[PDB]
């Protein structure tokens, strides 16, 4: 399980 | 776990939420559901053309963290990434949640 990058903040 | 929380869908696994989302959501439809690899967080399944996108939401001490980013609710996450890209591609591709699967 891997997760997806969230948008960059 | 989550009464009285309309942002919860349920304890589905990952496999059963793609399920769910290839056969009766839209591209923007999501559900929050347990996470099944750290089990006190949360995930964010979104159906995506292609493939299905997954994001991480760790509860810290009353606090929604995804990201860099953090959240009083969850609900105050989700209002969040309806209007700023909750995923961005290297080719400037954005994608938003706009709204729960049923």
């Amino acid at each position: 399980h891997i997760y997806d990058e969230v948008a960059a903040d | 776990g989550p009464l009285g929380s309309p942002w919860y869908y349920g304890k589905v696994t990952r496999h059963q939420a793609e399920m769910a989302l290839n056969e009766r959501g839209h591209e923007g439809d999501f559900l929050i559901r347990d996470s099944e690899s750290s089990p006190n967080d949360f995930s964010v399944s979104l159906k995506a053309q292609g493939k299905n996108k997954h994001f991480k939401v760790q509860l810290k001490e009353t606090v929604y963290c995804i990201g860099q980013r953090k959240f009083s609710t969850m609900e105050e996450l989700v209002e969040h990434y309806k209007k700023a890209p909750i995923f961005t591609s290297e080719q400037g591709e954005k994608l938003y949640l706009v709204k729960h699967l049923s």
